RNA sequence: AGCACAGUCUUAACGAUGGAUGUCUUGGUUCCUACAGCGAUGAAGGCCGCAGCAAAAUGCGAUACGCAAUGAAAAUUGCAGUGACUGAAUCAUCAGAAUGCUGAAUGUAAACUACACCAAUUCCCUGGGAAUAGUGGUACUCCUACAGAAA
RNA sequence: UUACCGAUACCAAGCCAUAAAAAGAAGAAAAAAUUUUUUUUUAGAAUCUUUUUAUGAGUAGAAAAUCGUGGGGUUUGUGUUGAAGCGAAAUACGUGAGUUUUCGUGGAACAUCUCCCUAGUGCAGAUCUUGGUGGAAGUAGCAACUAUUCAAAUGAGAACUUUGAAGACUGAAGUGGAGAAGGGUUUCUUGUCAACUGUGAUUGAACAAGAGUUAGCCGCUCCUAAGGGAUAGCU
RNA sequence: AUUUCACUCAUAUUAAAUAAAAUAACUCCAAGUGGGCCAUUUUUGGUAAGCAGAACUGGCGAUGAGGGAUGCUCCUAACGC
RNA sequence: ACGGACCAAGGAGUCUAGCAAAUGUGCAAGUGUAUAUGAUUCUUUAAACAUUUUACGCAUAAUUAAUGUAAUAUGUCUAUUGUAGAUUUGUGCCCCACUUUGCAUACAAUACCGGUAAGCAA
RNA sequence: GAUGUUAGGAGGGCAAAUCCGCCGAAUUUAAGCAUAUAAUUAAGCGGAAGAAAAGAAAAUAACUAUGAUUCCUUUAGUAACGGCGAGUGAACAAGGACCAGCUCAAACGGUUAAUCCUUCGUUUGGUGCAAACCUUUCGACGGAAUUGUCGUUGAAUUAUUCCAUGAAUGCCUUUAAUUUGAGCAAAGUGAGCAGGAAUGCUUCCCCAUAGAGGGUGAAAGGCCCAUAGUUCUUUUUAAUUUAUUCAUUGGAAUUUUUCAUGUCGAGUCGUGUUCUUUGAGAUUGGAGCACUAAUACGUGUGAUACAUUUCACAUAAAGCUAAAUAUAUGUAGGAGACCGAUAGCAAACAAGUACCGUGAGGGAAAGAUGAAAUAGUACUCAGGAAUGAGCAAUUAAAUAGUACCUGAAAUCGUUAAGAUGGAACGGAUUAAGAGAGAAAACAAGUAAAGAGGGGAAU
């Protein structure tokens, strides 16, 4: 090396010209995979191709404020919504049995999306003009004049896409209701150098439960 | 054109016009038919067979007419009947005449054509 | 792109002191006349480009999207001046006003007469003219690379 | 882009701007950081003092998202919200904007820069500096804490 | 009708040798797209054959440069000869028929066209005449059933 | 003691370039004929125009400005009334890479300097790669195996094809008959000479067309040997 | 010691002379080079060397021109036509 | 001293990754629409166009091995202090000395932040 | 157990670009070299598919928490590893593509193996000319299975719906999409010039939802194929004629009362040691050996060994699974600022060919007459013939004659001119010859006659 550079550190010590791929292929499979998916939602037949999902909260701190959309409802996140998991599967409700609903928030956010969702269902009778009044849950069906005026009207999209946030950065506060005593560094420090005990305290409580 | 499925690659096409079988030379030997003769069978062009009637209007001699007497497809040449040419050897031979140079005037008719006609038409 | 080892399928056979000849690698054997001759090496009949042209060449390049929007606003506005137009090749000395617009009727008729026929009363019979006869066989390789005219922008 | 190459313009010259005596060989150093501690030292100690050696503990598996936090100084608090709103806070003295940098992006407030004088400000931020809650409620504000 | 010295070197014009240059390109290369295996129902590969005159390449398999069938549609032509005046000449498609000896090769072998064993086999008509030294089967391992023997 | 000769150094002048500087964003001059015509010019591009002064070696090395090639957009051209290329050239231009023309040949494409984009872009060398060709040079050389001669035939042509005569050789361990391995049609007949047969050649193991290999007893096939492969196992 | 106010020490030839002294100063990026040799003067080792090793300046290298018949280094003199 | 008998054609600082400097360009405390998505774009189309009201990179803050801490400081929308210094204001539209303003930058001085010492330390 | 020339079947081999296991280097870098790097790579062995593999948490996290796998952007050249040298190097969260989840292992049928397979017969109807194929079910026989198949995923008890039919009757019409094969498809073969021959040049017209390409005696939108565009046909897939009843025959799914709080993968986990592997560091995974568990209150993770203990997460040691993903292979399409016969694949051609090596293997050179050879050289003369020549002959052309487009240089021949005492060439300056040359290298205008070309005049 020479001059003032930065020491060089490029990983190519190894065979790696077999390892390079370039995608002059990126934009013909964007529209390959776009055509897919118009096929799949010309052939179910007006039924939306995409599924209902939780709206839910991103771990660690970092993206604790976000939400986004999580992998399927909760079982009582259903059964709130007065759906078995196996009878939501068929009306495009995404489900999971490993999700868990620590919050009443969490619970309260997903029950009334999915009543909202299911405030949309439309059925489909099944054996030639015999519309009948379904099972498990999910909502009735029409008959001949409905279907022939039912199927050609405007689908509904916002609600399968992630729910918009809107959250109030700016807002004002009258002079008079300010708490000018407080003070938050000193309260940062103090928390921080009482944490310890407060574990020890919590191990102790924890001790005496065990009874 | 806008059919992407189809080439217009040169070697493409050129590979496939001197390597296409005889099924498919049979349709290149195609020539125009003439005014009268378009006016009544309605198209406006048609392949070429041995005893047809045509007239030549390109090349030395563009002023001839006759029945064509042989086309053979692998040399895309037809042969009219009086455009004879004297060989260095001193007998005489057929000029060849490319299809697209020459104007139908006349056809023939036979137990095969009786139904040519009636597939043109 | 050349085949990836284009020129380097033989033996490296380079016995080369002693022998009275260049040190370059010779192909092995006999009965042929390509035996004995220099292998693979940037100056050997038959031995492989320099630096052999790979597909990993950077052929595209990531432009700023505003950067393009103000080059297609430019462009836009110099259309408007009649002597940029004039200058770039159009023969528009007998057309009104440079930023020419015309009615909506134009998008309801679908026929090329027509088209031309209001190019021309247009005041662009000039222009249609110079356009008709740009045509014509370009020089060079490219002909055989479907390529095979080179027509002027209208 | 080749056209423009400096090779281009020595191509009749020989040594290719290389030197007749010295020549352009290959690796004549060595390859890479070959030579530091030994031929390179001089490179390595003028333009990179601290590079050898080891200096610290070892935080074995660090999860970065445990320890991110963007900061944010007190002089750009005014700066957040907008000109048009700023200008109708800074006249009614009753009212003070209430300001979530968290929404913004800011975990922390930092103290460096002047706040307006006798302008009330309320800050909700997930840290704050002492400098920065000083600041604060030094102008009639206060510092209100959030996670 | 006669004149130049010879050789060596230089220049020009025209030629010889040679195959550069230019122009051509049924080729290559790269990228994108799509489909994806074959084989004991005998694969890939290798031999040997097949045309009127026929070496290679290509095609094919004792029906052997092609059969049948389907679409187009009448020549094959180097000579010969064969073809309608459309299952006929030639293309294309190709589903039916056929597909030599080998080769995992599998009866034993193998620089053998060698040697076995079991049904002697196959064709004719719908029980009587022939071809004949001449057809199929027989590996090793394993699975499911079955068998008669055993401690 | 004089005079003279004598540099690419010195002095005066001209021109080129480099550097720097002074300055700059629209009006009639002359001549030749005979008041009227004619002839030239009548300018204004800022990396530009005018003018001034000084200066000019250069390897390794660096930079700028230029000159070319394949291909791409843009513009706008040449081509059967002959394009590209090539040979010789030019009262041609540049300082120079080069550029542009003429004649001949050529017989189908070729430029773009308007501006830019791009690269497998410029050769005297690398005991460079491939191909072609020289002086050496009508030279070295066509040297083992004792040896040939006369006449005739064929043939366009005979030292080296055939026949006859002679002189000789191989000489009992043979250029003799059968021999295996290896070769594969070299065998035979007929024809034949483009190349080969290192001289000739009508010859030939060359070329071309046909033909030719007949087994109960000769061999293989069978047996087992040095040994090989495989089976059961076992790894 | 610092600071602020006053006074004022050639500055209209310049706090001595001379000066194609700003062709300066500084910053950034980077090439090549890092085998040297010769001449005068000085000098160490060596009998000495066109020997080995050093100091100053100038050259050769990297450079031609006129002269020294001849000559990489001597003298004159360095180079656009 | 080595290579070069001759001629023709070929023949060697290139491509990618990553960093910096330089310069041009756009925007600017922001900047880059990443993958992806949509659109009567879909020979030419593998490019162009676009992004229902916090993805990420770099920058916006440093310092410490690190729990961590984190930049004048509320007397006020004056925004540290000097010495030179570009530009500006006038008085003796174009020469000069005084005032006026004091960019960039250079040399210093100051505060303040992180770390370490030293003193105190509920 | 053995054995079947018993009946019915499977495996073997080829092919590899992507994919799955094993085995496993060194060159190289460190400017030496030994750990390290190259590299968990090359070579070697084995095994699959159109994708494979992974995959439904003994997972992350520490948060307001997420929720199978894979892949892209990023995290990130970061945490970390390392003669802490050279170098090496993840994971989580975040944004997206895609998105389906499931069953074996115990309970109950034990007032009925309720399950499975083999074989042989009948028939429920059908698309197909046919061949064959889809459906069809009464069985019976022979077995397998109790050393455990299926019914059941709890059971029974109340409260609503789904799934099939047998039979009879009428009933296979119509829009979009997608897709195979077929046809239809505009406008000049107008003057004139020069041509061997227009597709060229002038000029008169036209068609374009066709001015992509190719062919045609030269450069063609209007000569031909085709191309725009349309019209039928074909695979299915969204919308679309027609259902009526009768009947018991069960089955299933949704929701109240009690039990029973069950089961949950053993030479396995784990630990020690050794080797390897990893960023994984008092050991990341794997493997060998030794020891060898607990039973859900368990045991496994929470990236530093240990003891005591909270908390969170998950529920190992059994199995299946489509999507997004990859494809230097084969085949078939389409393209390109790619190469243009010493280039491009080795191979534009009779190329993995001829040829070389015992063999493993090595491996070329070689394209172009002309528009047309359906114009490939007729005839004569001289020669044995090859050949040559012509008063002869094809062609536009034979100095395009098959070693044939053009036809450079090296090298050689013929003619002409010049030079020539042991080199030749050259720089600078002229002179003498020999070639070419008029664009500055004199004569504009003027008047006459001869041929033309234009502009302004009705």
């Amino acid at each position: 090396v020479a001059h003032n550079n930065v020491l060089p550190n490029v990983h190519l010590h190894k065979w790696w010209q077999r390892h390079v791929r370039v995608n002059f292929s990126k934009n013909i499979k964007k529209k390959k995979r776009r055509l897919l998916r118009e096929k799949r939602r010309k052939a179910n037949g007006g039924t939306p191709i995409e599924k209902l999902h939780p709206i839910v909260h991103c771990p660690t701190q970092r993206y604790n404020f976000r939400t986004r959309l999580g992998k399927g409802f909760t079982f009582e996140e259903l059964k709130g919504a007065g759906l078995t998991p196996r009878a939501a599967q068929t009306i495009g409700i995404c489900y999971d049995k490993r999700r868990k609903n620590r919050s009443e928030e969490s619970l309260t956010k997903n029950v009334e999306r999915l009543l909202k969702y299911k405030n949309s269902l439309v059925m489909i009778p099944l054996k030639k003009n015999k519309a009948k009044k379904g099972i498990g849950g999910i909502p009735a069906d029409a008959d001949k004049n409905t279907i022939k005026e039912f199927r050609n009207k405007k689908p509904l999209l916002s609600i399968f896409k992630k729910e918009k946030n809107t959250k109030p950065f700016y807002e004002t506060i009258e002079v008079s209701k300010i708490d000018k005593e407080f003070l938050a560094y000193k309260t940062l420090r103090r928390a921080k150098l009482a944490e310890r005990r407060k574990n020890r305290r919590q191990q102790k409580k924890d001790i005496k439960f065990k009874s | 054109k806008f059919n992407k499925q189809k080439s217009s690659s040169r070697r493409k096409m050129r590979k496939a016009h001197f390597t296409a079988p005889a099924g498919l030379r049979r349709k290149i030997m195609s020539s125009k038919l003439s005014k009268e003769l378009r006016l009544k069978y309605k198209t406006r062009s048609l392949p070429v067979r041995k005893d047809d009637e045509v007239l030549i209007c390109r090349g030395h001699n563009h002023g001839r007419e006759g029945k064509v007497v042989k086309i053979n497809r692998k040399r895309y040449k037809i042969y009219v009947e009086r455009v004879t040419r004297e060989k260095v050897n001193g007998e005489s031979t057929f000029i060849g005449i490319h299809p697209s140079n020459v104007v139908l005037t006349k056809l023939k008719v036979d137990k095969n054509r009786k139904k040519i006609l009636d597939r043109k038409a | 792109a050349v085949k990836l080892g284009a020129g380097y399928e033989t033996s490296a056979e380079s016995w080369g002191t002693g022998r009275a000849v260049a040190r370059i690698p010779r192909v092995p054997g006999g009965g042929t006349h390509r035996a004995g001759q220099g292998a693979f090496g940037n100056m050997c009949r038959g031995g492989g480009m320099f630096n052999p042209t790979k597909i990993w060449r950077r052929w595209g390049r990531k432009v700023n999207l505003k950067e393009k929007r103000y080059a297609v606003c430019s462009s836009i506005a110099a259309s408007g001046v009649t002597s940029l137009v004039l200058a770039r090749g159009h023969r528009i000395s007998h057309l009104k006003e440079v930023p020419l617009v015309v009615s909506n009727d134009i998008e309801s008729l679908s026929k090329t007469k027509e088209a031309v026929n209001f190019l021309v009363s247009l005041g662009l019979k000039d222009e249609v003219n110079r356009l008709v006869k740009s045509k014509k066989i370009r020089a060079g390789k490219g002909k055989m690379r479907n390529r095979k005219y080179k027509i002027r922008n209208g | 882009a080749t056209r423009f190459k400096k090779n281009r313009k020595k191509r009749g010259h020989v040594s290719a701007g290389h030197g007749r005596v010295g020549k352009h060989r290959k690796h004549p150093g060595g390859r890479g950081k070959a030579g530091g501690l030994h031929h390179m030292r001089i490179n390595f100690d003028k333009y990179h003092p601290g590079y050898f050696g080891k200096v610290g503990m070892r935080h074995l598996n660090l999860l970065k998202n445990r320890t991110y936090c963007p900061t944010i100084n007190v002089d750009k608090l005014w700066g957040l919200l907008p000109e048009e709103k700023k200008k109708e806070f800074s006249e009614n003295k009753d009212i003070a904007p209430v300001i979530d940098v968290t929404r913004k992006g800011y975990f922390k407030v930092l103290g460096n820069g002047k706040l307006k004088h006798n302008q009330p400000i309320v800050v909700k931020a997930r840290y704050f500096s002492s400098v920065a809650e000083k600041k604060i409620k030094a102008v009639g504000g206060q510092c209100i804490l959030v996670a």
